[PDB]
């Protein structure tokens, strides 16, 4: 067997997100992300009462932290895993085929815990910022609004 | 003559037209005006 | 910060009339105009009399 | 009458076992077969190990 590998594009995943990429890393916790606009108003009133300018540009938010995921090694195993031209010599090459199987499905670990990375990560977003119907279902028109 | 469906519904023998004003103006503020509400 | 801030509040704040050319045509066409079931017989009840 | 004779592989049946030829079964006390069967993994946020 080898866990089952055809690849990155075939069949719907790319619109959880949008992108840009983001690889110079190291420096940001809780840093910016802008626009500089606001939402519709003023020409039905009466010679109404006031209100109080149109121009702000509201605030907003950042996070951080983690998502973790190891592989490991017994200390048995590194050893056999060096040289010093000591192999070469007719026990370590044909087994070590044998082997060439195991360490290389869950090494390339290093490819199986992120680009499945997120079915635990953002099922936290339909956990996390905007919750169910009790809002917002049937709309068009009861919330302008406030007053 | 600029091309565009606005376009044609039907009502009788005729045509009629039907995509109505929900789709152009104003979001996302705070007063009103005459309308729905209501009546005794 | 001086170029970009007055093209879209005069392109949207000097269209506001241009939202203000459709709610006073139906405030008297929708403030000069009552109800229905007395059109119908406005074709059934009244040619010659 | 003579009888139709049956053949194991035009049955449709067949297609449910992989049949193979092997004459010195007298000679077996118990074979056995191995599988080296995997799972990948997911994260969990918060306190999970």
């Amino acid at each position: 067997n080898t866990l089952n590998f055809v690849r990155f594009l075939e069949l719907g995943l790319s619109v959880a997100c949008i992108c840009t990429k983001f690889p110079e890393l190291a420096y940001v916790r809780d840093g910016v992300i802008q626009f500089e606009v606001q939402q519709p108003m003023i020409a039905r009133d009466g010679p109404h009462p006031v209100d109080q300018p149109v121009h702000n540009y509201m605030v907003k938010r950042i996070h951080k932290r983690s998502l973790s995921a190891a592989f490991a090694i017994a200390s048995e195993a590194l050893s056999l895993l060096s040289n010093t031209y000591v192999d070469g010599t007719e026990i370590d090459s044909s087994l070590r085929i044998r082997a060439i199987q195991q360490m290389a499905r869950n090494l390339r670990t290093v490819l199986d815990s992120f680009e499945r990375g997120t079915a635990d990560q953002l099922l936290g977003v339909l956990l996390e910022k905007a919750p169910p119907l009790s809002l917002l279902s049937p709309i068009n028109k009861f919330q302008p609004e406030g007053h | 003559n600029a091309r565009v469906p606005a376009d044609l519904v039907i009502v009788g023998d005729k045509l009629v037209f039907l995509e109505a004003l929900e789709r152009r103006v104003y979001q996302a503020t705070r007063v009103a005006y005459p309308l729905i509400g209501n009546i005794d | 910060r001086a170029i970009q801030q007055m093209a879209r509040n005069l392109r949207t704040v000097s269209d506001s009339f241009e939202r203000g050319t459709a709610d006073q045509l139906l405030g008297v066409l929708l403030e000069k105009a009552p109800p229905l079931s007395l059109l119908s017989p406005i074709n059934k009840f009244q040619p010659e009399g």
